[PDB]
């Protein structure tokens, strides 16, 4: 009943006494399932995880500069020369300044002059890589049991959750008085992670591509470089400007986050259950057999007593209808009489049932039931029982 | 923030109903519209959720209805297991919970008896000290009253009634003033009718 | 089998903060959003706030936006909830109660069936008080009743008896009330008959262990 | 003297006899102007300094987001209205979710949602405005007459320092026994400041023009709001996205201080003193009147002692020399007799001097000095003194 | 008439730290770079760092990077040096040397007249130890000198007489010397004649006041 | 970091040369090289600064040079007034200041005088205690000696000359050991000459 309410609803018919059923599910989606003399039963991809992420490479995109030193030479006593030169933290650069007998210079002319500045990173993306062999697809699975809204539960036979791998694209899942249901999907369709990396930035995620990647102009430091990092390209957000001949400063670049925020408009979105990661886009296209499906109360006698709607039928938003009804008998376990008429005095069937085998399932006194049904298209009566106690509803679809 | 009322009681056997009001933005907003038993010393019990439906286990002599914002809870066929304290509970427009007021549910052991009342003023002993003027509540059933302290008061204690050893139900409240404070110058209510009693520091 | 236990009970002072724990068991911990609620005694339940057991985001109610703060170990399957900026009013039996996530992993909307289950509650009482033995004085007839005032003692309980145990049918002590002052306060009383009120004598005999105290009061109809 | 050892030095010569000299000072240059029976003198514009300047606009370049609530009402049960609608401290956005019996709703259906989010500014810049009336020149004057280099002071006769403004553009200072220098400058001369501002962001400063800095899109709120931020156009910074009619969430664009000072790359830089904005760019056109200016030891005796070289002379980048001597007589104050030649026989006179009337001042013994010399194309002889002691040191330009 | 006055002396213990001042008085103090130079007792000059008074750059020794912090006060035209994680080895006299900066407000390249004046310095002890008596200890001559060792004492200074004063020509007390632990030692030496040994007796008073210690210790010839 | 010699002397009217070597990096490198006095007590003066240039006030008798790496400043007709601490001073290629460890000009009012030395073993009564070896050097002029504790030694303290009460100088020097230490087992160079004495807990 998990596709109650989902404006994304796919209706799919099989075969009566057909063995499998081909279907697409999609995030965001739901599909109901139906088949004569099997149940109907709701399909939906829920999640699609990616597991066991290595670490690619990251990008340090807001930096800062500490610990400035100088070392001069005067004219014609040659290049001058940092010991921080030697310390790949530090970024340095050389150029000439006016000198003479004023500071400290014998002779007149340029001297030569380096800068250096400790490099820091304050915050940094990190790139991992995905292999198509870990995702992992779970598909949500509900039947159309007759069970009520507000089906709380004290293993339920009504739900199913199914897990498909690539290196395990097929399962079968047991629902009880149901019987099993099989799918037999196929993970190689879809987007190729040859060329995908999972990039996050600031606990925000995106997919992008691996060459896109690799060419961002930003310091990086390699992904098995733990602890401190070694930040290579430090050019990238550092630069040195001269003034006047007499000095020379070393300014870092603002955060890019908001220039790689704008080159991710067009990307794919992400997030992180933990050291998981989830994706809520994608498709996955499955074939489920239903040779193990089974009706579970198609054996019932029909209820005799007296229902009652304890909330009025809902029209969904495909024109389906929903409705609830009370049951004040005790000869439960038992079937729902259940129709459409638009004669009350024929009572010939017109439309169809979207729920299969309605049933009410406890013996105890006063339980409640949830049906789905598909009118056609006008003025229609609900009609719900048989004889005296019978209950009628007008119902009008467009 | 829901009001429902403070007490309901009813004979074994009879049906009695509890009404829970809310707003627009909980109770009449949307079903979820949920009704709790608690009993003394425990955890409360889910008896009702959406508005209707009951959970497994719980005897369907409990009932759910909702109209425009009040909601109502229907107990028919009284026992005296059913007695504790009421709590409906709703979803909020803002994704808040509220719950109501609570209802103490009485079912009839014995008559209805009217308390006895005795207010008694500050003992000489006490006025030598710095600083209360105490309302005792004494052999009323069911056990809930209002205690009410020449005009309108506020900012006073007052306890919830108690079971007493005779198996009715006591209560005292208590109005703590400073000397100067006694000399510028209770009624419980229960079950509809209201008693009275007076003192005063200048008559004797 | 669904349960939730909870650390034991707390007294703390004003201004302190107090951490609560509750444990579950019997069903998937990260499967499920827990709230918590409390209740003031002979008051009603007021929602505090939920915390989504699976990828830990929080909602608290905007009175309570500040000084709570609810975290989760996944570890151990157990909800934490801290109030700081304690005050008086804070008094009172805390409970956590579950309800389901969706299959997507997020608490969006609740089920309709929340707070299916709840656990047994804390009792975290908040008062600034040390420990002091209550103050007794006397009560008047003016069938007639008399009794006695117990006032400002610290902690609870409190044992009066009558004569020494001579006096005990019609006796009834009364459960305390904490006022604002942080401090406890009751009285018991005895209903006796009008014919022997000069003749009876009536002695309180109230003893507050912990404060360590023992006090005899006797009660005298004299006059108004 | 402080022009000696700068690179950018340009030489000015006025008239012999004449009454005013026109010349140009430029940041980071130094003119040494010089005249017959005239002291030659240094001048340069040292700094440009803006006063009083007035905050016009802030803008919201890093921003957070707190306090996320959310209103929901069921379809057809009408709008949904959250009361942070009304603070102007949060932004909000309506929407429509999937809504139906199993969420709490008699019908299915859209329903009404609205969420908003606390916006707070994380880091902002500033922009100020720049009244032409306030911003101020100062020239640094330094006579060549004859102090060593190495002159430290225990009012410095030598030295001048000028201060010229808009409403003051003229003034005249007084340098002791060389009289008087006046100076009337044109300060209109130069940018236009009608639509300039003064730019500050993570304590970095530039000149930007108007019509640029009112359209950046950005959140700004007014000069005049002060305390607590009221923020205009948050939008700018915060957006709204959906996910599958089930939730909408809010998130806040990234630093954008990397595109601002990307779109700065072309503009002008500045500095900050206290409260003061320092300029390190512009020049100023200036007519010094010299009808005042004297030399001070025109009138002294010609030494007659021996004098000794201290340092080697040394040619500056223009081609020119500087000589410092030490003197062990003591009938100072004297002329110290300096000149060039070829021919050690005839001492005819080659080249000229840049220092006009080198002199020792002091009557105590062993006393240096400093003078300048502009040799011939070629070889030369500096000679110093007069008769058997004078001392040569023979010099090839080019 | 240039004037560089610093604040008074200081005593503190290993790891804490001390804030010394320098006021400048005479010139004007924004067109100077101020230096922080020390001298530990009896050793070289070690350049500490500086400050631009007029815009507030600082420029640190390598070996003070981290421990030391300059700043400045307009207002009042004062330099301030702090020092912290103190060591036993921090024990100095600290003075600040001015040297200008130029006519554009940086401080690049000093003067060549760098440090031409200097404030009269600050001392500063560094040390662990609490106000103790000093422990007396005899020597041996073996024309002949004899003497005292008076060992481990605190606060300074001791004084020492012999023979409670008749004893005076000869007699030299040496200056104290700080080691490693941070306690002061001195000894006072006395050359008498060689045929005085067996015959004059020699005793020496020490009295360390302000650790209120008095210790008379006499010194015997006896042998080896 | 600079080095200069600890002392130099001369007598009053003659010429003394104080050198002061360092690197390519502070002295070889720039002019920045300046001499400062200090005397006891008072704060360094200003003497020399770029490498010739006097500051005004101070006598001509001092004048500077320097050759490669070595400045030298030269004091002549050398005045009593002139005895004092001399340190110079450079700045280096890495804008940090080095100064020179100091030298000791002596103008001698006396003939030289080679230091007499007494070296004394540790007493008995500091032998009941746990814990040394004092040296003491006297009467040599002028004050500036080297100290040198049957093969070199290291970590001792050693006091700076003082002035006696006839005006000749004195120091000590301390060597710390403990008892057991002791039981395993000075010198004074004087203007160019080195007295010696010993001792020996085996030998009486």
């Amino acid at each position: 009943i998990r596709c109650i309410g989902v404006s994304n609803r796919d209706f799919v018919e099989g075969m009566s006494g057909g063995t499998w059923v081909d279907v697409v599910l999609e995030h965001g989606g739901c599909v109901t399932v139906m088949a004569q003399d099997k149940p109907t039963v709701d399909i939906e991809l829920v999640t699609t995880t990616v597991s066991n992420m290595a670490e690619v490479r990251s990008y340090c995109y807001e930096a800062s500069i500490s610990d400035m030193a100088s070392d001069s030479r005067c004219p014609t006593q040659g290049e001058a020369y940092l010991d921080k030169q030697s310390d790949t933290q530090y970024v340095c650069k050389r150029t000439l300044v006016d000198r003479g007998w004023g500071n400290g210079c014998g002779l007149f002319g340029k001297g030569s002059l380096v800068t250096c500045a400790k490099f820091a990173c304050s915050k940094k993306m990190t790139g991992k890589s995905i292999q198509p062999e870990n995702l992992e697809y779970r598909i949500m699975l509900s039947v159309h049991g007759s069970q009520h809204s507000g089906m709380i539960v004290n293993t339920d036979e009504n739900r199913a959750k199914v897990e498909i791998t690539p290196n395990s694209p097929r399962a079968e899942a047991t629902l009880g008085g149901f019987g099993s249901l099989g799918l037999d999907c196929e993970p190689r369709t879809g987007l190729d992670f040859s060329d995908l990396y999972y990039l996050t930035m600031n606990n925000k995620h995106w997919l992008v591509h691996k060459e896109w990647f690799h060419d961002i102009p930003l310091p990086w430091h390699a992904g098995a470089d733990t602890g401190t990092p070694h930040w290579n390209n430090k050019e990238a957000l550092v630069e040195f400007k001269d003034a006047h001949a007499k000095r020379q400063t070393v300014v870092v670049l603002g955060s890019q986050e908001g220039a790689v925020h704008t080159a991710l408009a067009g990307a794919l979105e992400a997030e992180m259950d933990g050291a998981k990661g989830r994706l809520s886009s994608g498709h996955l296209k499955c074939r489920l057999k239903m040779d193990k499906l089974r009706l579970k109360g198609v054996s019932y006698s029909l209820c005799t007593a007296a229902f009652t709607f304890t909330k009025i039928p809902a029209e969904t938003l495909h024109g389906t209808v929903t409705v609830e009804v009370q049951y004040a008998g005790t000869d439960g376990p038992c079937k729902v009489p259940a129709q459409m008429a638009v004669d009350m005095q024929t009572l010939t069937p017109v439309g169809r049932l979207i729920t299969a085998n309605p049933v009410i399932t406890e013996s105890t006194e006063n339980s409640k039931m949830m049906l789905e049904l598909d009118p056609p298209f006008g003025d229609s009566y609900i009609v719900i029982g048989v004889g005296e106690k019978k209950i009628t509803h007008h119902w009008h679809r467009s | 923030a829901l009001t429902q009322p403070a007490s309901v009681s009813g004979s074994p056997g009879q049906s009695i109903t509890i009404s829970c009001t809310g707003t627009s933005s909980d109770v009449g907003g949307f079903n979820y519209v949920s009704w709790f038993q608690q009993h003394p010393g425990k955890a409360p019990k889910l008896m009702l959720y959406d508005v209707t439906s009951r959970p497994s286990g719980v005897s369907s002599r409990f009932s759910g209805s909702k109209s425009g914002n009040t909601a109502s809870l229907t107990i028919s066929g009284l026992q005296a297991e059913d007695e504790a304290d009421y709590y409906c509970s709703s979803h909020t427009s803002r994704g808040t919970w509220v719950f109501g007021g609570g209802t103490k549910l009485t079912v009839l052991g014995q008559p209805k008896a009217a308390p006895s009342v005795t207010l008694f003023p500050p003992s000489s002993e006490e006025l030598q000290a710095n600083k209360t003027l105490v309302c005792l509540i004494s052999d009323f059933y069911p056990g809930a009253v209002t205690v009410a302290w020449s005009s309108p008061v506020k900012a006073v204690e007052t306890t919830t009634p108690s079971k007493q050893s005779n198996n009715k139900y006591a209560a005292s409240s208590y109005l703590s003033l400073t000397p100067e404070q006694w000399k510028s110058h209770c009624q419980v209510t229960h079950e509809g009718s209201t008693v009275e009693k007076t003192v005063a520091p200048t008559e004797c | 089998e669904v349960q939730l236990v909870e650390s034991g009970a707390e007294v703390k002072k004003p201004g302190a903060s107090v951490k609560v724990s509750c444990k579950a068991s019997g069903y998937t911990f990260t499967s499920y959003a827990m709230h918590w609620v409390r209740q003031a005694p002979g008051q009603r339940l007021e929602w505090m706030g939920w915390i989504n057991a699976g990828n830990g985001n929080t909602k608290y109610s905007q009175k309570f936006q500040d000084r709570v703060t609810i975290t989760r170990d996944t570890s151990a399957s157990t909800a934490y909830m801290e109030l700081s900026s304690l005050r008086s009013e804070d008094t009172a039996i805390y409970y956590c109660a579950r309800d389901k996530v969706d299959d997507y992993g997020d608490y969006w909307f609740p089920t309709l069936w929340y707070f299916d289950y709840w656990g047994q509650g804390t009792l975290v009482t908040v008062s600034s008080a040390s420990t002091k033995g209550p103050s007794v004085f006397p009560l008047a007839p003016s069938t007639a009743a008399l009794g006695c005032l117990v006032k400002d003692y610290f902690p609870e309980p409190v044992t009066v008896s009558w004569n020494s145990g001579a006096l005990t049918s019609g006796v009834h002590t009364f459960p305390a009330v904490l006022q604002s002052s942080g401090l406890y306060s009751l009285s018991s009383v005895v209903t006796v008959p009008s014919s022997s009120l000069g003749t009876q004598t009536y002695i309180c005999n109230v003893n507050h262990k912990p404060s360590n105290t023992k006090v005899d009061k006797r009660v005298e109809p004299k006059s108004c």
